[PDB]
């Protein structure tokens, strides 16, 4: 019955200017919409009510308001701790969401690598991983070198959300291999684009 | 405290049934609709029904007519969401909320929700997570600060949840999401970054839980001498 479209998809923003999102309802809903934050992993948050009053507990800096077919949430200074993706929502129907992201400073990454342990080699096979830490913009290429030789098809990355502290993403890469394979070679090394980190397998 | 609270995640074959619980404390269970939204992965809300626990009517969104039910129990302040024959595409997160208090007789301000609960719709078994450490070491340290972790690997279906000291160690903590292998099984790690100086003196351990198997590991990363 009722199709609510939210504008804009995602945005992207520094800390302490105002964050603006707008939804629009197919009909009159006169002020019966409300405004949710979604952090990642966690359920959706209540922040308006009634497309203007402030749910109980939450900061002052959370805003809305309209009437009728025009809406409108407002972050007034936008923190680090924000980072989230917002949704309006009316009666059964819940708008498409806006991803909210922080614009920070360049921050190059910490780059560390952990030989497979001892105890998960009795198991017959071998991860090894290198960690990109606390790093902005999150383009970044991972490759892994055995012995000099590039690696293809047996690695995965994983990135985390956006810090609540410090904006910045972090990045690891496994590289899977069997027991037997991994003895059977000597240098380890993880190329960050760039930078490299390596270890050698028997020290 | 008004708290709303779901059963664990469980993984259902295709064509089976799963059944969500949802047990409300600290309000009059019967004065407030149970309404139900579920998530599928990144993806957005999307509205399933409600439930009046007073009398037990119902109203279901055409979408999963005919083959949703939501019962309640008021003796024990629980309402149910029964999904029968589970597509691959009823994988997601499934919610249920309570909304605010309102007279005209549509109250749809969710303000308390529940922690939610993943259904992963697949013939995969569960298999409960091998944890490996992650020591520091040279090979780990840059600058003044060393990295450590733990690795959790081989266990379906998700989630599993990594803390450190038992909640005591929660700056600088980095739990990666999980990555489906290509084994069918997930795997993520879990790392922390703290001073170099440190190794040795404070005690890191990771807390890694499986609810899906009902495992719960506790392992002690101890540093490298090299």
């Amino acid at each position: 019955n009722i199709q609510m479209t939210q504008s804009p998809s995602s945005l992207s923003a520094s800390v302490g200017d105002r964050v603006t999102i707008t939804c629009q309802a197919s009909q009159d809903i006169s002020n019966y919409l409300n405004w949710y934050q979604q952090k990642p992993g966690k359920a959706p948050k209540l922040l308006i009510y009634d497309a203007s009053n402030l749910e109980t507990g939450v900061p002052s800096r959370f805003s809305g308001s309209g009437s009728g077919t025009h809406f409108t949430f407002t972050i007034s200074r936008l923190q680090p701790e924000d980072i989230a993706t917002y949704y309006c929502q009316v009666y059964e129907t819940f708008g498409q969401g806006t991803k909210v992201e922080i614009k920070r400073t360049v921050a190059a990454p910490s780059v560390f690598i952990f030989p497979p342990s001892d105890e998960q080699l009795k198991s017959g096979t071998a991860s090894v991983v290198c960690l990109l830490n606390n790093f902005y913009p999150r383009e970044a290429k991972v490759q892994w070198k055995v012995d000099n030789a590039l690696q293809s098809g047996n690695s995965q990355e994983s990135v985390t959300e956006q810090d609540s502290k410090d904006s910045t993403y972090s990045l690891s890469s496994t590289l899977t291999l069997s027991k037997a394979d991994y003895e059977k070679h000597k240098v380890y090394a993880c190329e960050v684009t760039s930078v490299t980190k390596s270890f050698n397998r028997g020290e | 405290q008004v708290q709303v609270v779901q059963s664990g995640a469980e993984v259902k074959k295709p064509g089976a049934s799963v059944k969500v619980s949802c047990k409300a404390s600290g309000y009059t269970f019967t004065d407030h609709y149970i309404h139900w939204v579920r998530q599928a992965p990144g993806q957005g809300l999307e509205w399933m029904g409600w439930i009046n626990p007073y009398r037990g009517g119902t109203n279901y969104a055409q979408k999963f007519q005919g083959r949703v039910t939501m019962t309640r129990d008021t003796s024990i302040n629980t309402a149910y969401m029964e999904l029968s024959r589970l597509r691959f595409d009823d994988t997601a997160v499934y919610y249920c909320a309570r909304p605010k208090d309102c007279s005209g007789g549509s109250c749809y301000d969710f303000d308390y929700w529940g922690q939610g609960t993943l259904v992963t719709v697949s013939s995969a078994s569960t298999k409960g997570p091998s944890v490996f450490p992650l020591a520091p070491s040279s090979k780990s340290t840059s600058g003044g600060t060393a990295a450590l972790g733990c690795l959790v690997k081989d266990y379906f279906p998700e989630p599993v949840t990594v803390s450190w000291n038992s909640g005591a160690l929660t700056s600088g903590v980095h739990t990666f999401p999980a990555v489906l292998q290509s084994s069918g099984l997930y795997s993520l790690s879990s790392v922390v970054t703290v001073p170099s100086s440190s190794l040795g003196t404070q005690t890191y351990i990771c807390n890694v839980n499986h609810k899906p198997s009902n495992t719960k590991v506790d392992k002690r990363v101890e540093p490298k001498s090299c």
